[PDB]
């Protein structure tokens, strides 16, 4: 049917997709919907201290 | 079993025509060579095809077709980006719109119309004369 380059470019861009509908690409720590959850840790962490 | 007949003679090619929406006519016979079938040699012009449809004279209108390329059809992803071989496309109408008209004196011409005029498709959607696609020769 097609060559062998053609099949290495679309397994790369397999992985690609694949890589991203894993559901990971949003999250960054320094969010705020992060630091709603985490802020009575980092309080009782310095209140600890 | 009889084999086929074979003449053979020197024959004189008619005159050549000009119909106006077709040209030529110089084939002497009544058969053609690949096969033996029968030639049309009578052209119906456009406003006669009309007109044919109007008054009831005409009962079947018949296209010829054309392979449509595995690359130009929709119904999968291009084929190039590796997947199982799809069937076929559709045939399409032919481009060059060669037609065969058929009467309701058992008389049959040719003629050229384009698939989509806007005359005749309105005639043939209001007066329901019969409308056919000829199959591919193998």
């Amino acid at each position: 049917s097609i060559p062998t380059a053609s099949k290495n470019q679309i397994a790369l861009i397999r992985l690609n997709w694949a890589l991203n509908k894993t559901n990971i690409n949003t999250f960054t720590d320094y969010s705020k919907r992060n630091n709603l959850w985490t802020t009575q840790k980092l309080r009782n962490q310095s209140k600890n201290n | 079993p009889a084999l086929p007949a074979r003449a053979t003679a020197v024959v004189a090619p008619l005159p050549e025509k000009n119909y106006g929406s077709l040209r030529g006519g110089r084939w002497p016979f009544l058969y053609d060579n690949v096969y033996g079938l029968p030639v049309v040699r009578q052209v119906a012009s456009y406003g006669e095809v009309l007109e044919g449809i109007r008054t009831g004279r005409i009962s079947q209108v018949l296209w010829f077709q054309a392979p449509r390329a595995v690359t130009a059809s929709a119904a999968a992803p291009p084929p190039g980006l590796g997947g199982p071989q799809q069937p076929q496309p559709p045939p399409l109408a032919s481009p060059d719109g060669r037609c065969l008209v058929r009467f309701a004196n058992g008389q049959v011409k040719q003629a050229v119309i384009p698939p989509g005029e806007p005359r005749i498709s309105q005639a043939l959607q209001q007066y329901g004369t019969a409308v056919s696609y000829i199959p591919l020769e193998p």
